[PDB]
């Protein structure tokens, strides 16, 4: 649910597969500078702790 | 005993990797790695 | 050896990238704070910049 407990689930500790929804969304760079700004909900594992 | 081929034993069965010798860090308890003989400084 | 930790770092260089609030008006600076990491247990953090130390 992107913010609760399972926003990053990996089948083992070194799996190449990785399921992760985090509500990532890209925003427009502004006023003539080069950067990539994004927006996502904070960590669900951190919120669980 | 002795440690593996990728580990350098300092003393008292405590070994460090090969790149971890003479690297300005006394990682070992006996500090045998930076001794004037192994390091020469 | 101390040289073993710098074999792949001799091939890299510093760079100038933008960062907000040098002084007042969002400079382009040799120091550019990217990816501050603060998940330790005594307030010790690791800061990645653009300069080479
Ligand atoms: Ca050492």
């Amino acid at each position: 649910k992107a913010g609760s407990f399972g926003d990053l689930q990996s089948r083992t500790s070194t799996s190449n597969d990785l399921y992760a929804n985090t509500n990532l969304k890209l925003q427009r760079p502004q006023a003539g500078i080069v950067h990539t700004p994004f927006t996502q909900v904070p960590s669900g594992f951190e919120r669980w702790k | 005993p002795t440690c593996g081929a990728h580990e350098f034993q300092c003393s008292t069965s405590s070994c460090i990797p090969i790149s971890w010798v003479c690297d300005d860090d006394a990682d070992c308890s006996d500090q045998s790695d930076e001794s004037l003989e192994q390091c020469g400084r | 050896d101390l040289d073993t930790h710098f074999t792949q770092y001799k091939l890299a260089r510093p760079y100038i990238a933008d960062c907000p609030n040098c002084g007042h008006s969002r400079c382009d600076s040799p120091i550019a704070i990217e990816e501050v990491r603060g998940d330790a247990h005594a307030g010790v953090i690791r800061i990645q910049t653009s300069a080479m130390f």
